[PDB]
């Protein structure tokens, strides 16, 4: 019990430690956010 | 020249509705007219100030 306490608690650790670094993981979200502004962009650009 | 509120503007022959107020655009002395990304107007020199 004591030590896979220890190995989660670890675990979850390292989790927040790699979000809070610089990678980038969530790209995927980026990309649905990201393609639907450029959509927008080319949309709007459109009208000139 | 009136400011704040909808009014159907007209400068210079160039026609457009919208809010008219003070803008923070340093124009150049060249510079006549500012544009959004869209190629709309946005900005502009009033030819009586
Ligand atoms: C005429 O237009 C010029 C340029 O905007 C301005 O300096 C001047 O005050 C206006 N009025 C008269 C009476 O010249």
């Amino acid at each position: 019990q004591k030590l896979i306490a220890n190995q989660f608690n670890s675990a979850i650790g390292k989790i927040q430690d790699s979000l809070s670094s610089t990678a980038s993981a969530l790209g995927k979200l980026q990309d649905v956010v990201n393609q639907n502004a450029q959509a927008l962009n080319t949309l709007v650009k459109q009208l000139s | 020249l009136v400011k704040n509120k909808c009014v159907n503007f007209n400068f210079n022959g160039l026609t457009g509705t919208g809010v008219l107020t003070e803008s923070n655009k340093k124009f150049l002395p060249f510079q006549q007219f500012g544009r959004d990304i869209a190629d709309t107007t946005d900005a502009v020199r009033d030819p009586q100030t």
